[PDB]
Formats: C-alpha cells, sequence, structure tokens
RNA sequence: GAGGACCGAACCGACUAAUGUUGAAAAAUUAGCGGAUGACUUGUGGCUGGGGGUGAAAGGCCAAUCAAACCGGGAGAUAGC
RNA sequence: CGCUCGCCGGAAGACCAAGGGUUCCUGUCCAACGUUAAUCGGGGCAGGGUGAGUCGACCCCUAAGGCGAGGCCGAAAGGCGUAGUCGAUGGGAAACAGGUUAAUAUUCCUGUACUUGGUGUUACUGCGAAGGGGGGACGGAGAAGGCUAUGUUGGCCGGGCGACGGUUGUCCCGGUUUAAGCGUGUAGGCUGGUUUUCCAGGCAAAUCCGGAAAAUCAAGGCUGAGGCGUGAUGACGAGGCACUACGGUGCUGAAGCAACAAAUGCCCUGCUUCCAGGAAAAGCCUCUAAGCAUCAGGUAACAUCAAAUCGUACCCCAAACCGACACAGGUGGUCAGGUAGAGAAUACCAAGGCGCUUGAGAGAACUCGGGUGAAGGAACUAGGCAAAAUGGUGCCGUAACUUCGGGAGAAGGCACGCUGAUAUGUAGGUGAGGUCCCUCGCGGAUGGAGCUGAAAUCAGUCGAAGAUACCAGCUGGCUGCAACUGUUUAUUAAAAACACAGCACUGUGCAAACACGAAAGUGGACGUAUACGGUGUGACGCCUGCCCGGUGCCGGAAGGUUAAU
C-alpha cells in the first residue's frame, strides 16, 4: 500500500545533508566516524 | 558474453514472523 | 438577544446563538490589525504545554487600546465591531484628530456616542480616569494593577469591578470572583462594565462548534491506562482514587496560590 | 573585451551529428562542443574572433554524461557543453 | 436558502462474506458496506525524540520494530538452565 | 506489416509536479536477463538526442519554522532569543500560432508580438530614503444573470450513387479551423465627484493619509468577462496530382457560415448571506526628511544594447516512482468528445491506447467464479451467514410516537413503450431582418421569421413483460445500550468503548494557576474570573436521598510532640 519510504530530495538534503550533519556537535561526529571508516560517499548528497 | 560476471547477496530476511494459531490452554 | 434555534438537525436542536446586529458587517480597520497564528498548546520547545488547543478558525489580532493615553481628546464611537480573540466586543472610536483606535465595548454602548480618556472628564460608560477622581462603588472596567500599564482587570465579556473603598494612595476593588483587591489609585479605569453581557447564554450545542473555537477534545484521565494519568486502568469502571491532576497533584480543593510578593494587595480571598 | 586567451580555451571541438549537419546547411548554424564553464557571450566572443565570422545566436545546452559499464565497473562519461552557434549570411567553417 | 441535514460518484474509510494463506499482495482482491460542506479530505514544507513525544485513550502510534524505537558501545552483562 | 476480432475511453487516454536518471532515438547483437520461444525488449553494445529575455528554477518578498552578531542563561557540550538572515506549499515580469526531427520544442524556423533594465534629446521641471500612507490583501456557503470553451443541427463545399431488395434525394461520407498581441470598451460590479480652508493624528514633516467644516455638480472615476474589428488577400485546410521503393515525401488545395444548446470554466478576489469573523512582506502608486542646485536625479517620446546561468531527453496511475520482482497494491495536480442518463454514475462508442510475455488439447472428480431450477419455502444454521428479493420518475396515500423538526421514500397503490392528433412542434426558451426614438452605437422600445423544445391528455398499436439492459432502497413489529454526526486497537476487536454539546465541583487576581525547561525563557495568552486550567459526568426530560466515623482536602492553632540551630 503506502510503504514507509516517500522519497523527496529536499527532505532528504534537510534531513541527512552534509550541512545539516556540519550543523550540530553530533553531526560532525557522524562525519568524523565516516571518514575514520573510510566510506565513499560521506552524506546522502550527491 | 561468455564471461559469467554474477551477482552477490542482495537483501536480508523480511519476516519469520508468522502465523501462530494453537494452544492446548489459555 | 439570544435566540434558540429550530431543531432541524441533530446538533443544531440544542444550539443558542448569541446576535447582535448592532455589529460592523464587513471587513474591519486594517491598520488596527495583526498577524495571530496559533500555538497548539506548544511552545519554544515544541512540547505540548496546554492541552487541548489546537486547530479552529483562522484570527486576525485587532490592536485593542487598553492604556487610552489619549488623553483630553474627545472620540467618537463609529461602529461595534466583533472580536475573535476576546469575548467582549471592540468599539473603532475615531478621535477629533483623526485617530482611529479599538477599546473594549462598554455596556451603554452605540454607534454615535461620545468617550473621553483624561482626569478631568464626566463619569460616563467609555470614559477613562484614574480612580481618584472616579467616585466610590463606581462600576468600572477594564481596570488596570500598575499605573499606566493597561488594563488588566475587567476585561471579559459582561465583567466590571467596584470601587468599594478608597482611603490614601489605594483604592480597593471587589473583582468579578468576589475577591477584594487593593490597587493604587493612580491606575486608570473604564466607566461602566462591559458590553456582551449575554455572552454566557449561549449554548454551542455540537462537538464541532467547540472544535471551530481551537477546543481540541478532553480525554477523561479514568479512561485511560494507568502509565498516562494517575487515574488508572482497572478492569471496568473503576476509581478508587483520589482526584488528581495528571501530573499527580490534588484537584478537588487544593489550593496553589503560592505569591507572597502579591498577597499584600489581597485584602479578602474570593469565598 | 573578454581577454583574449579565455577565448582560445572556449571552443573545444567542432560537433558532427548529422543533425549538427542539417543545421550548418539549412539554418547555417554551426554546432561546437565547448567548455563547461562556457557563456553564450563568450562563445560569441569567440565564434567571431577564431573563426572570422559573424555570428547572430548562440544557443547553449548541456548533455550529460553517459554511464557506461565497461568490463566489470560502472564508470561515468563527462558532461560536455554544446552549443548552437547561428551564423547570419556568410559561412566560412 | 440553513444544516457536524438527506440520497449518491470522485475521494476518505474498512462492517460482512468468499477467495487468497509456500498469496498477485509481509493485509489484498471480488461482491456488497459507512462518511461524503465537514470534529471532512489532501498536497508541500515544518515542529514535538525514547521513560521521551503524540494520543476524540487502543498500551495506540513514533519508518513492515513498541508495556519503553533504532544504531553503536559497556559487552565475551549474567545464565545454579 | 495487413485484414478482421475483442478490450479501455472521468482511462488501461492525453499532460505537468514529485521521484527516477538515459529507461528516449537509431543501427546492431540474443550468452545471461524476459517466469516459455524471440528475429523482439525498458536486455547487451556503439552512435545520436535535450537549443529559452518570456516556461521552470535562480531571483525579489515573505509564512510556519530554522539559524541567530551582540544578549540572557547554562558543570562543559550547549539552551534561548534581539537585530538580522534564511525558508514556499503563497505574493512579484513578460509569447502566441503554424511549421519542423528518426528522437527537442511556448526553446529551432517563419509569422506576429511583448517585458524589464542599461544607454544618446524636449519643455516644464523637486528630486531624494534602514521612513509615512495607500495598495497588495485574502472566510464559509448560496444564488443567479452575462458569456465562453465545447457540442449539436442546418447551410456551404468536396466526394459518393452502392458485392443482397430499395437508394439523384429532401440520400450518404468528410470538412466546415485560425492564436497571442493590438483596437474599441458592454453584460456586470464598485464608488458621490471637485476644489478651498483649517489641525493635539500618522515619533519628525509631508502640498500624501486621516479629520473638520465650506462652496459647486450627483451627469465623475475605477473595474470588467465576452463580443466585434485587426492580426490574416497569411497560415491551416477535405481531397485530388506529377512525386515515388507508392511506404512516404513532395506540389497543390474547395468551403471555411449561421442558428441552437453549453459548463464544474470566466465575469467573480463580484453579489447576497452567515458566524467560526477569515496570512505576511515586497513589486506598485504616493508623501516628504537629511540631502541637493539651471548639479544629481525625475518625466515623456525616440534610439541603442542587454536579459546571464542552470533545468529541458524519457516514464508519471507506471515494466522507468514507492512496494526485494516486468509485483492484481500505493501515488499530487491538469484536460475530459458523442448517444442515452439527473450525473465525472452506468452502458455502448470517438480521439487515443491496448489484448495484460507460456501455449495446444481435453471436457473426470473436486475446487474456485457464475447461470438456471419441479414441489416446499428457513424445515438450514450459533445466527436468514451467503444468496434471492427490493430498487426509477411523477402523482395519490401514509401509523404509533414525537424534543413538533421528525418518524417518512413509513407503509401501500397506480401511471409509464411506440405512433398519431390536440399543435404539419404545444407551454416555454431563443431570437433575425423589419419598424421606430435618442446621449445616432457593442443602444432603447416594439417586432416575432428562423432555431430549440418539454410536459400532459385523448386515440391507436405492439409484445408474456414498456423504470424492459446496465443502473437502482427489502419492509414492518417489540426491546437492550449509546442522545446524536464523529473517533478508535495501521495488520484478528468499530463496539455499549472514546469524544461530544451540556452539567457540576475545584483551582486560578495575572509576573494567573498550570505545563515544558538544572536555567534563561516559552506556552497558557498579546487572553484576564461571562477567562483559563484540572477532574468527574455526559443532549434532553423528571430528578440528585442518608452518612464527615475511615481516607483526602479545607479552616483553626490553645495544648502535646518535634529538626537544623
Amino acid at each position: 500500500m503506502k510503504r514507509t519510504f516517500q522519497p523527496s530530495v529536499l527532505k532528504r538534503n534537510r534531513s541527512h545533508g552534509f550541512r545539516a550533519r556540519m550543523a550540530t556537535k553530533n553531526g560532525r561526529q557522524v562525519l568524523a566516524r565516516r571518514r575514520a571508516k573510510g566510506r565513499a560517499r560521506l552524506t546522502v548528497s550527491k | 558474453p561468455n564471461l559469467q560476471p554474477y551477482f552477490s547477496r542482495c537483501f536480508s530476511t523480511p519476516v519469520w514472523i508468522s502465523q501462530a494459531q494453537g494452544i492446548r490452554a489459555g | 438577544a439570544v435566540v434558540k434555534c429550530k431543531p432541524t438537525s441533530p446538533g443544531r436542536r440544542h444550539v443558542v446563538k448569541v446576535v447582535n446586529p448592532e455589529l460592523h458587517k464587513g471587513k474591519p480597520f486594517a491598520p488596527l490589525l495583526e498577524k495571530n497564528s496559533k500555538s497548539g498548546g506548544r511552545n519554544n520547545n515544541g512540547r505540548i504545554t496546554t492541552r487541548h488547543i489546537g486547530g479552529g478558525h483562522k484570527q486576525a489580532y485587532r490592536i485593542v487600546d487598553f492604556k487610552r493615553n489619549k488623553d483630553g481628546i474627545p472620540a467618537v464611537v463609529e461602529r461595534l465591531e466583533y472580536d475573535p480573540n476576546r469575548s467582549a466586543n471592540i468599539a473603532l472610536v475615531l478621535y477629533k484628530d483623526g485617530e482611529r483606535r479599538y477599546i473594549l465595548a462598554p455596556k451603554g454602548l452605540k454607534a454615535g456616542d461620545q468617550i473621553q480618556s483624561g482626569v478631568d472628564a464626566a463619569i460616563k460608560p467609555g470614559n477613562t480616569l484614574p480612580m481618584r477622581n472616579i467616585p466610590v462603588g463606581s462600576t468600572v472596567h477594564n481596570v488596570e494593577m500598575k499605573p499606566g500599564k493597561g488594563g488588566q482587570l475587567a476585561r471579559s465579556a459582561g465583567t466590571y469591578v467596584q470601587i468599594v473603598a478608597r482611603d490614601g494612595a489605594y483604592v480597593t476593588l471587589r473583582l468579578r470572583s468576589g475577591e477584594m483587591r487593593k490597587v493604587e489609585a493612580d491606575c486608570r479605569a473604564t466607566l461602566g462594565e462591559v458590553g456582551n453581557a449575554e455572552h454566557m447564554l449561549r449554548v454551542l450545542g455540537k462537538a464541532g462548534a467547540a472544535r471551530w473555537r481551537g477546543v481540541r477534545p478532553t480525554v477523561r484521565g479514568t479512561a485511560m491506562n494507568p502509565v498516562d494519568h494517575p487515574h488508572g486502568g482497572g478492569e471496568g469502571r473503576n476509581f478508587g482514587k483520589h482526584p488528581v491532576t495528571p501530573w499527580g497533584v490534588q484537584t478537588k480543593g487544593k489550593k496553589t496560590r503560592s505569591n507572597k510578593r502579591t498577597d499584600k494587595f489581597i485584602v479578602r480571598r474570593r469565598s | 573585451m573578454i581577454r583574449e586567451e579565455r577565448l582560445l580555451k572556449v571552443l573545444r571541438a567542432p560537433h558532427v551529428s548529422e543533425k549538427a549537419s542539417t543545421a550548418m546547411e539549412k539554418s547555417n548554424t554551426i554546432v561546437l562542443k565547448v567548455a563547461k564553464d562556457a557563456t553564450k557571450a563568450e562563445i560569441k566572443a569567440a565564434v567571431q574572433k577564431l573563426f572570422e565570422v559573424e555570428v547572430e545566436v548562440v544557443n547553449t545546452l548541456v548533455v550529460k554524461g553517459k554511464v557506461k559499464r565497461h568490463g566489470q565497473r560502472i564508470g561515468r562519461r563527462s558532461d560536455w557543453k554544446k552549443a548552437y552557434v547561428t551564423l547570419k549570411e556568410g559561412q566560412n567553417l
């Protein structure tokens, strides 16, 4: 029926985007943990 | 193309959460 | 007057409307308006801090002059207007120098009446004077508690206070709840009583009539679970507990005033 | 008015398509692959200075890079900008 | 010409029955069914964050997860079984 | 590819937004992928394809809300918030029609426009803001009138003359299109107009707004569909004709009118009416202050240039989106033809799109999904579950009870087709030329051809049946509960539960009680006791008994006990 994932890029980039992650202390720790892991894509952005 | 570049494991388990009728007491 | 509706429906049967043909049939005075967006009972943390608020009709805030600082300038009431933000009606007045203001509507007030604020006015409904010049026993409304601040007492639809005694720099007022409260005599007050005194006679009739005022439904604490309200659950309709708030503080009689800063101005609490 | 060494870097390659040659024969329009940051004024300044002809209107578009699968991986070609330079009446190149 | 008016499509729901039950579908189809100018319905943004929210109140819902979500950690908890 | 056949047509068609990201088009391959085969494909491979001053984004403006210099708070992290700055789902600026590609078009090309901004002259020149005032600028419902899209028929034009009886008529088939823009300014709607004087207003100061009188005219201004002219002797155009692989491209191209019926679209953000009393800011117009001097700007016409940059293919009720799938599901907006019909229901069709990616047989049980039944009619069964039945419109008729509204479509009847007359088409609707007058032009009055057209009654007729299909109420009686509409356990419970209007008690004097928050603060509320919060009860009607020992709450504080100190 109506499933849980209804995509919108604007709601994506405002929730999980790079500037949303770089706004707070706990999102810069997310981005620190994803550079320390070696992740290809850092955020949802591109 | 007789090269065989196959695929992999490509999602996890949906539900084993299944039917439950049958008792002997309540 | 009040008028019972003919029961052509359920939800129309018990309705009693309070119609006033003296009210303006048109859009209100535009310079004195303001955007008034709803809250939901939600504070700046975004949490519900007052339950049963939300929805309702869009409202525009009318800027009402409670201070009445145009002293000595005669005004004339252009029209009485409905106000969705309060219980009273409001009166678009127009001072002699061409300024339109909104005041609360007194009881004997119609379009074409005169009002005048200032200490050298006459004693008639709509006139605002500081209470050194208002005689004792006069019914007054829109009473300031601090001199020059704005009216706070006696502002709902059919309300008034009585200046029941006066000596020194303090009058004492019998408020509408029955409280005898001292107020320093330099405070202003409008004569008369507030005008929409038939407001307590209307019946909403139906559940959605409360819903288009912004009153969401009240869930009864006994109909909840023990996790939600101290009025618990129970196999059936059980109570067995002293009645409390949702936060466990006892209702049905426990007094909650604790203000030692202002109790020197209360000379008798309500009965 | 654009600096001369900037104009020498915008016109990458003349584009051959059989749509591009229809435009050259029927509407006097040369179709050029240009640099990615080329503006319609920089193309107009470069076709006039370097091809020694006259230009009415440059129309541009940006062609998206196709995703191709060379071998076993997933590559992506580069986006490129494509001009539609409409010369007025005299055609040299 | 009013109405949480009436009948009835879109729409929103989900009363009954049959099918389906390794399904076409991790809740649907088919035939009927209730509301359908309203306490309606819907789009697009927003806001409330886990002993917390939100709840016309069912322990409901909070990403197919809810009498305390998920992820990572304490952590190789402990386990007279 | 062709000829049939079936299916959808308020969608299974056409088109946007989202989302996807090349799935688009062409040539190639057929391993795997495709629930079969495949020469085919949304598969592989290689090319090609997306063209903007006007569409969208960007941009200017703000809403919710975010962030937030200083600031206030807070072990720290940080929370809050002022200025301010972001944020559309809203407000601000301008293009249409034909033609075109294998694939792009309001973008290319022809034709005709239009917008904004930068830049070169005239007279009379006061221009000038983080300011002032307008305006922008706003609800629900309802009712028309004026239209139009569109349709329908007639006329015109082109063609036909019938594979089986008839068919040179009052026959048949097809077409009868044309926009922005510019011009005029009427059906409507709104509004008294104009000068002159004065002032405690709009923090200033204002020749604007507001106010106050006063002279003179209500004959003035805004607004606004649609017409009609122009755009346009142009384009398009049925069809013939060299073209020529007859696909197709190519040259031609006749008519291109009128009447009637028409929206859910426009006038209309109007009008009327209601109470629940219905964004904001800019663009815009206008007023000036500091400022400023035949400077700088403004204003008009004319001339020049500039309008960047991104998006633009394709899918969108889907095999490209969300559902692990080429998944019977979900998915915002727009367009919406004919014949019946009240209708976007439904039936059959058009434009258009498809036949759902395994078939061929056979015609056992049994199982799904339907059809029909003698006689009986609920005997079935937990239970009329399921099925059958009822079903439309008009008219007659309709009970107890009732809160006087209802109950009520109660119940129950009857009339329905087709043809003819009444009347070669009526009642109405529309309305021509004609007549006549003026403020003589988009008029007014009469006029009443043409066109359209129910409904009814008589008579006749046909069938077993005339709401013939689809479509489309089973009804009544007595009771429990809940006043009611509503809400609820997404995914076994829709209820008697919840909510409710009402009712009562209680708190609450405003820096309100409460709530969120170590706090600041913020909700309550820009409210103020006719208000708010909490609790219980649950429309209405009649009512609300007795108990203050227990337990709370409230009030009292003489005594007894009692902390830190």
